[PDB]
């Protein structure tokens, strides 16, 4: 017990190995990896098409029961050929337990809508698709959530610039708030803060 | 608190309560605006022997995740069920 | 009213203005002779369902090309 | 003549106010200061669209009740009268008619608001 | 045990007659489990989990003590698993997810970092 | 080259979702000058709409034709039910940008950019 | 554990029933919550007499800032840039060049007020306690440009506040 | 002549600045720092400032917070429904200039890009002090006008 270091838990990590392989075991169809993380977290990873499947599975299922979504958000990795995680992270109030459900999509492919499975999905979803551009099929009200009426474009893709490309303001001329490009008075400042020195070997990736 | 009696007693009558005795003005029963300097304790690591940080670096033992499955005997749930809470013995019925 | 039908017709097209009255022909094809693209028919079609007053689905309106192909489709 | 006097110059006050109100000012006046409020966005149809009544049938009910006063208020004169025995006994007839009424319309659950 | 007034949770109506509901809902799972593939794990487990839970409704008559023995909170909550459970037996029978894997993903698809 | 649909299975079939969505625009372009009391007549605005559907003439996927679609039809729905405002309204006409030359010796004379 | 807010059958004898019954009919419980607000009316309000009477403050406040000297009168500001990387608004900006006598100081330093966000993190990051958030809150100003702060100001904040800012920083040092 | 008009200022500035009600409008954090000035311990109201709800019943408008660009055209609207004399106080790094999101692309830079400024009060949030501090020197803002002097010498 180090004062400093934060303690290991294995009780957990076990737990949650093995729950992590029963799931696995009941749907090899859509199931196609899974892992336990350090601060015991388990994370199915599964194939779009499973999306009502699997999270079905978890919700009614006597030893999962994981009825509450507590989350639901993507990831924007454009190094990827699908570049869009998809990220369920469910809570289990009868096991007192969490897991996360991540699956995968490009720009031009849907996922199915998880709201028949939680309802908690629906703005989860309109969310995704409004800034990352994923549709989601058979969504009851897909749709902007959180942008601005009319605004083009994905904020939160990693290509979409941080200050947008477009910016507001009131011209007396026509007597209403326009639109129009882009200018900062001062340009947002890029700082190289990365270290040229390797941080954490554990994770050194073969070369 | 320089009420007069006759309005203390009313206004203690009208709340039904003794309102004097937990006055929600502050006065002279709060810490003083100037105070004696700290002299604050140093941690665990400010040793001079026996403190190698590689033997205390928490960064350093994180590890990735364990794969458990990749596509590259009893059922089991994923902890034990939760325990049913008890009721209070404090205060059980509001 | 079939005798009425192309005279109708006709009085619609002359108001598009994207197609010359002269140039214009029960014949005529509307992307070949009078030179429009799809959405102009689009266009045709809906001032169409205004006159006659029903719907034209698009199934049926993208056959409908030439003036006399359209006096046809009012018939039924 | 009094109360005509009266009148007038109440509303003839009122009507001062509003005059001064209206020609003191400095005015400002363009098209989006006097467009209709409605919480910083454009008004969603016209405000003279159907407003439905949910309490329709208390509202006839009232026009009904709202006769019953009429034949009442003679009360305090009625009880000047020799015939107290007739009075009494119509005087409570018609309340217990606008109770039982009242008691009917509420069992059939005629004031309670359509959803 | 007297029969209770509330369950606790709203919108949860207290049952009547507990015993007598587990035993046809864990039945009715049985049956459904019949007629997916013996070699799929969803039957063996599922079948496991529910032979054991009706052994308990069995064996209890005791509302408050089969409670405690099924671990599941109050026994409305238990019977309304019980229906969760039927409902995905027999949306699983439709999804086969027992079935080998659909597709392998792209090579470097769950590598992290990048 | 075997991927998921959208909706439309191939160009034929966007092709007629486009026109649906062009008839809808079509009809409520003078609905759309009337209700937000617009300045522009509805000749102006059914060529603004022409230009936004002529812009997207060059695509030949049918996936990237049903996310057009969707999002047009996304697009129609804010204007009909007035959540979009005249300000969104008239950001399609560009009213306060100053004309940009696109010669040359104009963009020659004025900076750097290409 | 666990209470319940809100579950208690009340009792049905005829002196339960008939002291509900005086509640409603004769308002019991509206006229005793009249009560509480008379009971007020009477209690000394808690307003101060702004701005005769302040708030009270503690020597951690973080207001305007001000960039700080040593007592010889020499600058402490080095243009190490620590505070211009941390500022999570990138509130400031900062130039620097050796001086005509050699050392190395700014010629630009620049705070955005109306970027900042008042969170104290630069004067953390500072490791000569040059630029620090100064007790001074009251300083609202009729135009946007004023509040576009340049060395000058700056400085001359410091020299403004110089005896409060010691004074404050001499109270704190010790929990820093 | 200059003497009555002088007076007759020195009395519309006094009652303005008096009586100033500021739209109930606040958008984001520094909209519980107003509240604050609401509450007993600063008492806006006991300097005549009280709020009210509708524009057509405002002088003053706080722009309290973030303001968005979905969130754009409905402040310019709320403000062209006051009548005049009207005002706007700026509170707050977000409203004075964006603050902390002045680089995100669904943030007006300055609620003085849509609507006309007179006060700027700095921080994140202002204190409830010194916001009192603003809508008082907004008040000798308005104790220095002169309509009616510069109206007469016309
Ligand atoms: C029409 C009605 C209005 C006109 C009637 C005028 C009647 C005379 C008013 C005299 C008030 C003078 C207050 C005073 O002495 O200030 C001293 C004060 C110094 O005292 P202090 O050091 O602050 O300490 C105060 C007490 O410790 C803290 O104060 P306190 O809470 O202890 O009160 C002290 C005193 C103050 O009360 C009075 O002196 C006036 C009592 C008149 C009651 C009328 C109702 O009250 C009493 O001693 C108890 C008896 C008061 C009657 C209470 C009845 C309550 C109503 C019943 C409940 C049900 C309600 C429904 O000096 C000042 O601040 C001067 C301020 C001047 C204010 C104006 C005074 C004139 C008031 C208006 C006159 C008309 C114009
Ligand atoms: C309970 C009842 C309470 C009633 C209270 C009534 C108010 C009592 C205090 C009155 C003091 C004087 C108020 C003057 C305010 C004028 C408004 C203003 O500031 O505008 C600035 C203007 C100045 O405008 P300007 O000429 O400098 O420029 C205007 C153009 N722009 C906007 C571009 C700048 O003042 C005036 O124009 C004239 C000042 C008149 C002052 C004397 C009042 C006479 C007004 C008579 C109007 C004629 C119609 C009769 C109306 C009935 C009158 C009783
Ligand atoms: C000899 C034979 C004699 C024959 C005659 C004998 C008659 C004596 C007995 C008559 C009954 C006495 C009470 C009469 C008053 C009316 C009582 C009443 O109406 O109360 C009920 C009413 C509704 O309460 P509620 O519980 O919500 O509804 C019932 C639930 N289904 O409750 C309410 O009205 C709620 C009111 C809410 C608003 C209150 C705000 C003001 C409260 C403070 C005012 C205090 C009183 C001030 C009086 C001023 C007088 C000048
Ligand atoms: C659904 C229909 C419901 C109908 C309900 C009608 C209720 C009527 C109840 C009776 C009301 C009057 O009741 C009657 O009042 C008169 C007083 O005015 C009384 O009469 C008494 O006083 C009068 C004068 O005041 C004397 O002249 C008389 O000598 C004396 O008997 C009667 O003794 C009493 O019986
Ligand atoms: C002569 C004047 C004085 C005599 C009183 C005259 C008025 C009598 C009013 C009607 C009284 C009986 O008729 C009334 O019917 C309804 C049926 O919807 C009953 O029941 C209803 O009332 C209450 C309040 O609405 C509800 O909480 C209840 O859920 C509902 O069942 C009432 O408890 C009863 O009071
Ligand atoms: S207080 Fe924070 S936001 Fe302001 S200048 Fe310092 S570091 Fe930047
Ligand atoms: S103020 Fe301090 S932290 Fe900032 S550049 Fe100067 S010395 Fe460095
Ligand atoms: S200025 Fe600060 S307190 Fe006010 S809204 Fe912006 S971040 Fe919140």
């Amino acid at each position: 017990t180090r004062p400093t270091v934060r303690p290991r838990n294995d009780v957990a990590h076990k737990q949650l190995s093995a729950f992590g392989e029963y799931v696995a075991e009941i749907l090899p169809k859509y199931v196609q990896q899974v892992q336990v993380s350090c601060f015991n977290e388990l994370e199915i990873c599964i194939h779009p098409d499973g999306v009502i499947p699997v999270l079905t599975f978890l919700r009614d299922h006597s030893n999962a029961q994981f009825k509450s979504l507590a989350d639901l958000t993507a990831v924007d990795i454009p190094t990827r050929q699908n570049r869009f995680e998809i990220v369920y992270n469910l809570l289990s109030l009868r096991f007192n337990s969490r897991i996360r459900v991540k699956t995968y999509t490009d720009e031009l492919t849907p996922i199915e809508s998880s709201v028949p499975v939680y309802k908690a999905a629906n703005w989860y979803e309109r969310e995704i698709w409004d800034m990352f551009g994923v549709f989601f099929a058979n969504h009851p009200d897909l749709r902007r959530i959180l942008t601005d009426y009319g605004f083009e474009g994905h904020p939160f893709r990693k290509d979409f610039p941080l200050s947008g490309y477009v910016e507001l303001r009131y011209d007396d001329e026509v007597k209403r708030v326009v639109a129009e490009p882009v200018e900062l008075a001062q340009e947002f400042r890029k700082f190289d803060l990365n270290s040229p020195w390797e941080a954490f070997p554990a994770y050194r990736q073969p070369p | 608190a320089s009420a007069t009696r006759f309005i203390q007693w009313l206004r203690n009558w009208a709340s039904g309560r003794d309102l004097q005795a937990k006055l929600q003005l502050r006065y002279q029963e709060i810490s003083k605006r100037t105070q004696p300097p700290p002299k604050l304790p140093v941690g665990p690591s400010h040793k001079l022997s026996n403190n190698y940080y590689c033997t205390r670096d928490g960064r350093r033992e994180a590890m990735p995740p364990s794969i458990v499955m990749s596509s590259q005997k009893k059922a089991v749930s994923p902890a034990p069920p939760i325990k049913r809470w008890e009721l209070s013995q404090d205060e059980p019925y509001l | 009213t079939l005798e009425g039908i192309k005279d109708r017709v006709l009085y619609v097209l002359k108001l598009y203005d994207k197609i010359d009255p002269e140039k214009l022909s029960v014949n005529s094809h509307f992307m070949k002779d009078l030179g429009l693209d799809s959405l102009d028919q689009v266009e045709i079609i809906m001032a169409m369902e205004d006159e006659f007053g029903f719907e034209i689905p698009d199934i049926d309106a993208e056959k409908l090309m030439c003036p006399q192909e359209i006096v046809d489709y009012i018939a039924d | 003549m009094n109360l005509m006097l009266a009148l007038l110059t109440n509303f003839t006050l009122a009507t001062l106010l509003v005059i001064i109100a209206f020609w003191l000012p400095q005015l400002n006046v363009y098209s989006e200061k006097t467009s209709p409020y409605e919480c910083g966005f454009d008004p969603m149809g016209s405000a003279r669209l159907p407003f439905s009544m949910k309490f329709f049938l208390v509202a006839i009910t009232f026009l009904l009740f709202d006769l019953e006063i009429a034949l009442l208020l003679p009360l305090p004169w009625a009880s000047q009268t020799a015939n107290l025995n007739t009075m009494l006994t119509m005087a409570l007839f018609l309340i217990i008619l606008l109770a039982v009424s009242l008691a009917y319309e509420w069992t059939q659950k005629g004031l309670e608001w359509t959803e | 045990g007297l029969l209770k007034k509330t369950t606790g949770l709203v919108g949860l109506a207290v049952c009547e007659t507990p015993h007598e509901r587990l035993k046809i809902l864990y039945t009715k799972i049985l049956d459904v489990l019949g007629h997916i593939p013996k070699n799929a794990a969803y039957r063996k487990y599922t079948e496991q989990i529910t032979n054991e839970k009706l052994s308990m409704v069995k064996a209890e008559p005791d509302v408050k003590k089969l409670e405690e023995r099924l671990q599941g909170g109050q026994i409305e909550e238990v019977i309304l698993q019980a229906e969760n459970e039927l409902s995905l037996a027999r949306k699983m029978i439709q999804w086969k997810p027992w079935e080998p894997l659909v597709e392998e993903p792209p090579a470097s698809q769950w590598k992290w970092p990048i | 080259t075997s991927v998921k649909p959208i909706f439309s299975r191939d160009m034929n079939e966007a092709k007629r979702r486009v026109r649906e969505l062009y008839r809808a625009w079509y009809r409520e372009v003078p609905n759309t000058v009337h209700l937000f009391q617009l300045d522009i007549s509805v000749k102006q605005g059914r060529d603004k709409v022409r230009e936004m559907f002529k812009k997207n003439a060059h695509i030949t996927d049918p996936r990237v034709v049903d996310l057009l679609v969707i999002k047009g039809k996304m697009e129609l729905e804010e204007t009909i039910k007035v959540w979009k405002q005249r300000t969104h309204v008239m950001r399609f006409f560009h009213e306060t940008e100053a004309p940009r030359p696109k010669d040359f010796l104009s963009k020659f004379y004025v900076g750097h950019d290409p | 554990t666990y209470k319940y807010v809100n579950l208690r059958e009340p009792s049905m004898d005829m002196k339960s029933v008939t002291d509900r019954a005086a509640q409603t009919l004769l308002w019991t419980e509206l006229i005793r919550g009249l009560g509480m607000t008379l009971s007020y009316l009477f209690r000394e309000p808690a307003t101060i007499n702004y701005p005769f009477e302040k708030g009270p403050l503690s020597p951690r406040f973080r207001g305007e800032h001000a960039l700080r000297r040593y007592p010889s009168g020499e600058e402490r500001c080095i243009a190490c840039k620590l505070c211009e990387a941390v500022c999570p608004a990138q509130a400031i900006t900062i130039e620097a060049e050796p001086r005509a006598d050699g050392s190395r100081r700014t010629t630009r330093y620049d705070i955005d007020m109306t970027k900042c966000i008042y969170c104290g993190f630069c004067q953390e990051a500072c490791p000569v306690d040059a630029i620090v958030e100064g007790p001074n809150f009251e300083f609202s100003t009729e135009t946007h440009e004023e509040l576009l702060y340049n060395k000058e100001k700056l400085l001359n904040n410091g020299d403004k506040w110089e005896a409060e800012i010691a004074a404050n920083i001499q109270a704190d040092y010790l929990y820093r | 002549g200059e003497y009555v008009v002088a007076k007759l200022d020195d009395l519309i500035n006094w009652a303005r600045r008096s009586s100033l009600w500021p739209m109930t409008f606040g958008l984001a954090c520094c909209a519980v720092e107003m509240m604050h000035m609401a509450a007993p311990r600063y008492d806006m109201d006991r300097f005549g400032v009280v709020f009210r709800a509708s524009p057509r019943q405002s002088d003053v408008m706080i722009v309290a917070g973030t303001l968005t660009n979905k969130m754009a055209p409905a402040l310019r609207k709320v403000y062209d429904q006051m009548p005049e004399p009207r005002y706007v106080v700026s509170m707050g790094s977000c409203a004075n200039g964006g603050g902390y999101y002045h680089y995100s692309y669904s943030v007006v830079r300055g609620c003085d890009r849509i609507v006309p400024v007179d006060i700027y009060v700095p921080g994140c949030p202002p204190t409830a002090e010194a916001l009192l501090y603003g809508i008082l020197q907004l008040q000798k803002k308005i104790k220095r006008e002169k309509r009616l002097r510069i109206w007469y010498r016309r």
